[PDB]
């Protein structure tokens, strides 16, 4: 009926806060997806392959840190320090165990952290999305290329104005 | 040697001719059955290398 | 870019399905729900994850077989299972199933010619080609495509004629191997996925041709002539170009003004 849906809620929520705990809510699933990357003026396959899922991320701490996982440009570059990061974004690769990530901090509270606290670990790049040739393409916060690919139409813009809405509304509730 | 051949040959003229090789001379190309793009069909053609442009080699002999 | 913790190493068989169904079933498009038969396939790749990882980073864990896993994903998570069909008879019915859906392959020769790749899978000791499953709405060449990469680690795009296969069918089961000529030798053709082929290697075709007339015991045996027709059209083209190729190489600087 309901109950076949709220624990699908609830599933959807507990094993992705296995692989990051601090998911304070999630935003939504669509069940397919594939990233893409711009390396020699063209668009590359990568090995992540599953459900989408862009979710609120609890920040949080004051002083709460980015661990780090247990081991040129193939390699997409770790997020290391202080948990800014108000929401996150995760593709459930059915093809490995290791899954796709890309932190989506809003270009609002962006500037205001790295500039009342001038102290910089990593250079923040504020996230573009737009699309173009069946991909919503995602500049990110360390200058690579992202692009992802849903067969629907209406879940390929869902995506894009969502992003969008989080990179530009400033975080509030 | 190369007779049997079908060769087209194409000029910068704006011209081309297909046609059977019948004698091959460094300094002269001779057709048999000569079709030109021009519509002009000759059963003997006498061309000379000075006078030649570009070249593909159309059929094999049967 | 945000760096994600490693829960698979120490996992609890409890939570590794918990996941895992997440990861297959769980989060799918109602349109892969309409059969039993639909679902399963999930169940099918979910077994093939767990026994692919899940079970490696966990030595204490069950070794589990579709039968034995999808029996116990059930178990875990009983809204996920909608039917009232069991897990043995829904997975007997997948099996047979199977049977019907048909294969796409391809006959992956040499520029030379003299020799064909052929793979041998895991259980089997039978050597034939290149070949799988069609996937729900994919083209022919596509699912071949899709389909050979997976086993050889080539991507055959390139090289797919359309209209040159080799339709046979076997058993209600039908066959379609495209005919694929000028695939490099010396490129290492090592299987994308585990535990599905045991060794690929490039046999030679008329050593085959012998040994398939003495009728002894592959898909090869019932599209033996097609291929050796294709093989014969295929030398007789190549070599008549590089008979056309001279008489030009020589006309091109015998007369020929070449730059
Ligand atoms: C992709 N996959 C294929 N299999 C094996 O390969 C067999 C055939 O499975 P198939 O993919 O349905 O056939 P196809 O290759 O003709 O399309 C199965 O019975 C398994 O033995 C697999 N076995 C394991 N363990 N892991 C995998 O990832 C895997
Ligand atoms: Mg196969
Ligand atoms: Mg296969
Ligand atoms: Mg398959």
């Amino acid at each position: 009926t309901e109950t076949l849906e709220i624990y699908r809620k609830a599933l959807n929520f507990n094993v992705i806060a296995r692989y990051d705990p601090k998911i304070k809510q999630l935003l939504f699933h669509t069940p397919h997806a594939t990233v893409y990357k711009w390396g020699d003026d063209n668009w590359n396959k990568l090995e992540y392959q599953g459900v989408l899922a862009i979710y609120l991320r609890d920040v949080g701490d004051k002083e709460a840190i980015l661990p780090e996982v247990s081991s040129e440009a193939n390699t997409p570059h770790v997020l290391t320090g202080h948990d800014i990061y108000n929401y996150g974004l995760i593709i459930m690769n059915r093809i490995n165990p290791d899954n796709f990530s890309l932190a989506i901090a809003p270009n609002s509270v962006l500037n205001k952290r790295k500039l009342f606290a001038p102290n910089r670990e990593e250079e923040l790049e504020p996230m573009k999305v737009e699309v173009r040739d069946d991909l919503v393409m995602i500049k990110t916060l360390k200058k690579e290329v992202y692009g992802i690919w849903v067969h629907t139409p209406e879940d390929r813009q869902n995506i894009y104005e969502l992003i969008k809405y989080l990179l530009e509304n400033e975080p509030t509730d | 040697n190369f007779k049997g051949y079908q060769i087209e040959i194409e000029l910068k003229d704006g011209k081309r001719i297909t046609g059977t090789l019948k004698q091959v001379s460094p300094k002269s190309l001779t057709l048999t059955d000569a079709v030109f793009q021009d519509g002009g069909v000759s059963p003997v053609f006498k061309i000379k290398a000075d006078k030649l442009y570009d070249l593909k080699v159309l059929k094999l002999p049967p | 870019s945000l760096p994600l913790l490693r829960p698979f190493e120490t996992v609890s068989l409890e939570n590794a399905v918990e996941d895992l169904v997440v990861r297959f079933i769980l989060n799918v498009p109602p349109e892969d729900l309409s059969t039993v038969e639909r679902v399963l396939f999930h169940f099918e790749e979910a077994s093939w994850f767990y026994t692919d990882f899940v079970k490696l980073m966990n030595p204490y864990l069950p070794n589990l077989s579709i039968k034995s896993f999808s029996k116990i994903v059930i178990d875990i998570c009983p809204l996920i299972w909608n039917w009232d069909i069991t897990p043995e008879n829904a997975l007997v019915k997948f099996s047979n199933y199977k049977k019907t859906i048909p294969v796409r392959g391809a006959a992956i020769f040499n520029d030379s010619l003299s020799k064909i790749l052929l793979l041998r899978g895991i259980n089997s000791k039978h050597w034939s080609f290149p070949r799988g499953k069609i996937g729900k709405d994919e083209d022919d060449v596509a699912c071949c495509i899709r389909e050979v990469k997976e086993e050889t680690g080539f991507d055959l795009t390139g090289f797919i004629d359309a209209d040159q296969y080799v339709e046979r069918n076997m058993n209600g089961k039908n066959f379609k191997i495209f005919l694929v000529k000028g695939v490099p030798e010396d490129f290492e053709f090592k299987p994308e996925h585990k535990n599905e082929i045991q060794a690929i290697e490039w046999k030679d075709f008329k050593k085959l041709s012998k040994a398939i007339t003495k009728n002894e015991g592959f898909l090869v045996n019932s599209m033996i002539r097609p291929l050796s027709l294709y093989v014969k059209n295929e030398k007789r083209a190549k070599d008549e170009n590089k008979l056309k190729l001279y008489a030009e190489e020589h006309l091109k600087s015998i007369l020929g003004l070449n730059k």
